[PDB]
RNA sequence: UAACUUCGGGAUAAGGAUUGGCUCUAAGGGCUGGCAGCCGACUUAGAACUGGUGCGGACCAGGGGAAUCCGACUGUUUAAU
RNA sequence: UACCUGGUUGAUCCUGCCAGUAGCAUAUGCUUGUCUCAAAGAUUAAGCCAUGCAUGUCUAAGUACGCACGGCCGGUACAGUGAAACUGCGAAUGGCUCAUUAAAUCAGUUAUGGUUCCUUUGGUCGCUCGUACUUGGAUAACUGUGGUAAUUCUAGAGCUAAUACAUGCCGACGGGCGCUGACCCCCUUCGCGGGGGGGAUGCGUGCAUUUAUCAGUGGUGACUCUAGAUAACCUCGGGCCGAUCGCACGCCCGGCGGCGACGACCCAUUCGAACGUCUGCCCUAUCAACUUUCGAUGGUAGUCGCCGUGCCUACCAUGGUGACCACGGGUGACGGGGAAUCAGGGUUCGAUUCCGGAGAGGGAGCCUGAGAAACGGCUACCACAUCCAAGGAAGGCAGCAGGCG
């Protein structure tokens, strides 16, 4: 079927290269997985070795890590916003490793509120959120909460993604191949990379 | 400036994102006292390719070469020269290879006709296995 | 050519069968071959139409309800001898396993019974004795050679201790000197 | 071809196996094991053509399959098992211990050993290498695995190990002065001490080594396995200790003792 | 894309494929103060979907090839055979 | 043993070829007492094949309720042989042939710090903090009813097993270690404040996987190596942490016991395999320019693959090879170790028993499996060809013999 081999191009000088033997059984390719965003669906394929290979195929959740803090939160994919290679695989949602996708910010949100106690995007506040930020708080560790306001500021650039609900960021993981959609938070000169790309793309 | 693609560009293990109230840069001695060039370490550019600072490593043989082209990018092609015996006559018959070799752009000054030492890697391309390792100006040519 | 489930059409057909399959028995591992099928819905052209009785009538039929033939074999799991009489997890069912009679001619009448399988007996129980007890050795071992290798570990970092403090004394002593 | 093989030909046999052409068309290939299949010595091999307890293929299976067979304190019942360099042949019936060492020449020669002597046997370290948990670890050259050795062993060193426990006794570390013996190349069976090291960045290294008589002679590194300090060795020698004589005063003294023998 | 050739031709040689609708993408420029803002005009290429395979949908719009005879060719001629 | 002789002329000395001369294969003719070795449908047809055989396999140790044999001691299941069938493994080795194949194969030399690896050997296998005195329902073998002209074709009914297929806990397990932390206590301070402790609850808490961050046990010539810490993830087409088997048979006050068999995730090892590095091949110029939006040579990002890589996709650049013979063509071309002839050089041969490649009538596509693009495996199409009730079924000797040509 597919074939990944070298015998059946040119040579460096430019000759066409006869063939001496009919294709092999190690020298196989199988069709792309084309993963797409939706309910959750993964096949198994048995690969050389006797191992396994996971196909996701349709996948909508994901756990990535905000670097700057060192968050690692299972998150849901929304959009996928940018794609270096090609504009067909934006147009088409598609993931494939390094595409710049949109994340919800409620699982950081929740980190962030908890881990300094200080309200970031939130343009009325609901019991449960008001209680966290202004509970009962001993002063042993009022000023442990208090130190930890020194480093409590985020990028600019990150804030109005915060109020807007939604993250930029960019898969790691070989979501054919492994099956997870794996990746990072977009911050600092990568971060206004990928902006000033969609900002012009629209124009 | 360098940013000149669609994809971000940056070494894969510097985490340039550290909170603060110049960018560290990945670089690595290949060994077989071989130095690592200056600019290779207060330059600016990346390289995957490139053997100070990119993830390929120097095995097997170490050759040499003269410079033939320089019309491909971070891509050069070098000529090798030697003799071949030939038994019957008892004679030498001279023989040539030119082969392609990805040279890194902390070598900047390289011109057709000298001398670069190649060292064998992962093969980088269809017809690229070897790196520029370093540079030796012909005779004369140092103005 | 048998009649299959599924076909869901008037004549023949053929089709790749594999190991799972109705009318193919496999005879390498992994074999599939085509073979002709006969649709699932029933017509005219045919010979036997296989029926079964899944509801009696109010009067007995000759050749099918007047004689009886019994199960020819009797349980032989230990749990399956428990349910057909329903005992208890206490009393033993090497009473209760039902025994074949055997007669024939020119031989004595015997009786013979099944092996009974996944059945408690002091030999199982040796056994998995036999897989614990492996695991107070494995653990014992593991925290011995730990132990035996700290304290070694630390002699041989103990006398790097005291070889960087004699090099560098007898370099206090060279530069004092 | 399509997979692995499974047979040997006799005349693509190692050569210090001593086969001969007419006997048959195959040669016992070795079973894998802990040892090469060129630097290995079947245990067919070595009952039915050195020791001559049997004649046949059949005869021999009958001998270890009657569990008489143990090698490095272990039963085998493996006629194809492939026993290397410094394995210990015990078969307690007879009451006979074998250590299997080179002689002068590039053949495994028979060599008995008391019992005490064949309770342990030495091993070149291959690897050292960190487990899951810190745990240390050293690879053999027989493909021994032991957790937890001296923190002094370094990757060229040979160990001292008791084939009941399986676990170090004492360890030779790889320098110039200690004796060594050469397993491969066009010098093995030699033994000498080391006299200098020669290392070459991203080639083999190369080892200087002179005999008890002068003869100045090198190889790799990957040849090299030491066998005592100084110029003791840890191991019983065979006969010629080592030292190979040339063809010259080898006819010399074969003709010298056949005129002393009559 | 051939024979042949006065090397200019033969030539639209001969012989094949595509062509709708819709929704997109990319490239191609001015003015003002390697950047930013404000303006634009038509084209070309590529992709997805989609119709009872239908698309230069009417109109417009070269049948072709192999040879022989004569006149080199363009041009003119018996208004009414 | 570094070798010559006849033949142009009326005769001579040359050039020069013709013919003699000696081997070595292939065939053929005539002849043929003994004995030891010994090649043998390669050359033309990798043309076509009747018939028979060439791959199966059980130990004390997976599953015996086939009186098929068989012991008596019964009734506490199974004495013990044991056909059959399920299960596991092998069938990818060997054997044959040389059609394809001209930097391809192959050879010597090196790399995988850029990967897979059944099996063997050695390590790991209460590290995890959460009905077990043993869980579930099918199915062969068998009984019985059948179909077809026909096959190693199978259907419906009745049973019954697992080291087949599934589900699944107790113990170590009593706690530690990280986060939170209600609270409490102590010291200093008029006091805020500052410092030091203990601390309920709750969450996480093994290895393997995927990602991100931090620090820098052991090793290399050189790691983005090995190990360590943190935050999470962990596929229902889920990953390991034993619901298996045999011999003996003892010790305590029901509980503990030895030696094995089998199976398992991972790491090494072995046998390899696969991609690469450098150098090396016959004739031909009446083959001088070749390759490239139908990948040609590079860049970036990816897809696929066991991994590196135009392997493929998208966007870019215009590259790459050649008189030192590229590209094209031919080969009565599988390559090599080798063979014949030989002064010293060489010339010719290598289908042929050892190594490596390829292929099973020609192409193409796959299943299972650690390993196949397998053909004494499957599915198509082409050619050829077999049985037939005319509806259908079946095929692959370049395996051993044997037959036609
Ligand atoms: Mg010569
Ligand atoms: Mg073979
Ligand atoms: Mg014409
Ligand atoms: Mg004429
Ligand atoms: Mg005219
Ligand atoms: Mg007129
Ligand atoms: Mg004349
Ligand atoms: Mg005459
Ligand atoms: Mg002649
Ligand atoms: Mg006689
Ligand atoms: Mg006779
Ligand atoms: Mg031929
Ligand atoms: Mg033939
Ligand atoms: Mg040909
Ligand atoms: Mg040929
Ligand atoms: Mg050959
Ligand atoms: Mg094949
Ligand atoms: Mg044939
Ligand atoms: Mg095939
Ligand atoms: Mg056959
Ligand atoms: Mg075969």
């Amino acid at each position: 079927g597919i074939s990944r081999d070298n015998w059946h191009k040119r040579r460096k000088t430019g000759g066409k290269r006869k063939p001496y033997h009919k294709k092999r059984k190690y020298e196989l390719g199988r069709p792309a997985a084309n993963t797409k965003i939706g309910p959750r669906r993964i096949h198994t394929v048995r690969v050389r070795g006797g191992n396994k290979k996971y196909r996701a195929l349709r996948l909508d959740v994901g756990n990535f890590s905000w670097g700057s803090e060192c968050c690692t939160r299972k998150t849901r994919i929304i959009d996928v916003v940018y794609n270096a290679s090609n504009n067909e695989l934006v147009r088409t949602k598609t993931l494939v490793k390094n595409c710049i996708v949109l994340i919800d910010s409620t699982p950081y949100r929740q980190w962030y509120e908890s881990h300094y106690a200080l309200p970031l995007g939130r343009k009325k506040l609901t019991p449960e959120e008001e209680e966290i930020l202004n509970k009962k708080r001993s002063k042993k560790i009022q000023k442990k909460y208090d130190e930890r306001k020194k480093n409590a500021k985020i990028s600019s650039l990150l804030e109005e993604q915060f109020q807007q609900g939604k993250l930029l960021a960019c898969i790691a993981s070989r979501p054919g191949q492994c099956g997870r959609a794996d990746g990072y938070v977009l911050e600092g000169k990568e971060l206004e990379f990928y902006l000033r790309k969609i900002k012009a793309r629209k124009g | 400036d360098i940013q000149t693609e669609r994809a971000y560009q940056k070494q894969p293990t510097i985490f340039q994102n550290k909170k603060r109230v110049k960018l560290p840069r990945y670089y690595k001695n290949i060994g077989l006292g071989f130095k690592t060039p200056k600019e290779a370490i207060e330059g600016t550019y990346i390289d995957k390719k490139c053997p100070f600072t990119g993830n390929v490593s120097i095995r097997g043989r170490i050759l040499s070469g003269v410079v033939t082209k320089m019309k491909m990018q971070r891509t050069i092609v070098i000529r090798r020269d030697y003799l071949h015996y030939i038994r019957k006559y008892n004679r030498f018959e001279k023989r040539h290879k030119n082969m392609s070799v990805h040279l890194s752009p902390c070598f900047r000054d390289v011109q057709i006709g000298d001398i670069v030492t190649v060292g064998e890697c992962r093969p980088l391309s269809k017809t690229v296995r070897f790196n520029v390792l370093k540079v030796t100006k012909a005779a004369g040519t140092k103005k | 050519f048998p009649m299959k489930q599924g076909v869901l059409t008037h004549g023949r057909v053929r089709l790749l069968l594999s190991k799972g399959h109705s009318c193919y028995r496999p005879r390498r591992t992994g074999e599939r071959k085509r073979k002709s099928v006969r649709g699932c819905i029933v017509d005219a052209n045919l010979s036997v139409l296989n029926l079964v009785i899944v509801k009696k009538g109010e009067k007995d039929i000759p050749g099918l309800t007047d004689t009886t033939v019994p199960r020819r074999l009797g349980p032989k799991r230990a749990s399956r001898i428990r349910k057909l009489f329903n005992l208890s997890k206490e009393d033993d069912v090497r009473q209760y396993v039902v025994r074949k009679p055997l007669n024939k001619e020119g031989k004595k009448p015997r009786t013979k019974a099944p092996k009974i399988q996944r059945l408690v007996t002091p030999r199982v129980l040796q056994h998995k004795r036999r897989r614990i007890a492996l695991k107070k050795q494995r653990t014992k071992k593991n925290k011995e050679e730990a132990a035996e290798y700290a304290k070694l570990l630390a002699k041989r970092m103990k006398e790097a201790k005291e070889k960087r403090q004699e090099q560098i004394a007898k370099r206090r002593r060279l530069s004092s000197l | 071809a399509r997979g692995p093989k499974k047979h040997l030909k006799r005349v693509a046999a190692p050569k210090h196996w001593m086969l001969d052409k007419l006997t048959g068309v195959f040669a016992p290939r070795p079973s894998t094991g802990p040892h090469k299949l060129r630097e290995c010595l079947p245990l067919i091999i070595f009952l039915r053509n050195r020791l001559k307890y049997a004649l046949t293929g059949d005869e021999v299976k009958k001998i270890c399959m009657q569990r008489f067979i143990k090698i490095d304190g272990k039963v085998r019942t493996d006629i194809t098992y492939p026993a290397g360099f410094m394995d210990v042949i015990s078969i307690d019936k007879t009451g006979e211990n074998f250590r299997l060492i080179y002689d002068t020449k590039g053949r495994f020669a028979v060599h008995r050993i008391t019992p005490e002597e064949a309770k342990y046997k030495l091993c070149k370290v291959r690897k050292i290498f960190v487990g899951t948990k810190g745990i240390p670890h050293l690879v053999t050259h027989d493909a021994r695995t032991i957790r937890y050795p001296d923190p002094l062993i370094k990757v060229n060193d040979t160990i001292q190990i008791d084939l009941e426990t399986g676990k170090i006794t004492d360890f030779i570390k790889f320098d110039t002065g200690n004796l060594c013996m050469v397993t491969g190349g066009a010098n093995l069976g030699r033994i000498g001490v080391i006299t200098n090291r020669e290392r070459h960045p991203g080639s083999f290294d190369v080892v200087h080594v002179k005999d008890a008589n002068g003869n100045s002679f090198a190889t790799r590194l990957s040849n090299i396995f030491v066998i005592g300090k100084g110029n003791k060795p840890w191991i019983s020698l065979p006969r010629g200790k080592g030292i190979r004589l040339t063809i010259a005063e080898e006819r010399d003294k074969r003709l010298a003792a056949k005129q002393s023998s009559g």
